[PDB]
């Protein structure tokens, strides 16, 4: 192994979280993975710093 | 009326979510806000009148 | 580690606990300002950034 050049290994990503109550309204986003509200503008460069 | 200062407005477009900030010589900030919003087609909470 | 002389692997599992609250009591206060405009749209303002 001391003669081997760096070899990157295959990545693996798993996230586990809890789903919201089965009877929760579609408009009640508390507990849901809602993306950051400014993420689209951040990705487009429209978000103002 | 002949107010010494005539009508004047400065509108600043932020570029985010239809946001706009305006500096206006007006007695009605509310109507200025809703009217600008109505014309733009965005919710009133996106417009700031000062 | 037995099959490698110049490369080794390590493994460790550790816990953590973190007290929640400013340790300066008076900093644990928050304010918010909410306006509902006539078109029904809401503008929320709060002390956080
Ligand atoms: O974490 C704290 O206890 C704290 C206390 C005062 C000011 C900033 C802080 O983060």
């Amino acid at each position: 192994s001391a003669t081997l050049l760096f070899q990157k290994d295959p990545p693996a990503n798993i996230q586990l979280f809890q789903e919201v109550p089965n009877g929760q309204s579609k408009e009640d986003t508390v507990g849901r993975p809602l993306p950051h509200l400014a993420a689209a503008m951040q990705a487009s460069g429209e978000a103002v710093y | 009326h002949f107010y010494l200062e005539t009508h004047c407005t400065i509108a600043i477009p932020k570029g985010e979510e239809g946001e706009m900030e305006l500096f206006v010589s007006t007695q009605n900030a509310m109507k200025t806000q809703s009217f600008v919003a109505k014309m733009l087609g965005v919710p009133v909470n996106r417009i700031l009148v000062r | 580690n037995k099959e490698n002389c110049w490369k080794k692997r390590g493994l460790c599992i550790i816990p953590t606990k973190f007290g929640i609250s400013f340790t300066v009591p008076f900093l644990n206060q928050a304010g918010a300002l909410i306006h509902v405009y006539t078109d029904g749209s809401v503008l929320v303002s709060h002390g956080g950034t």
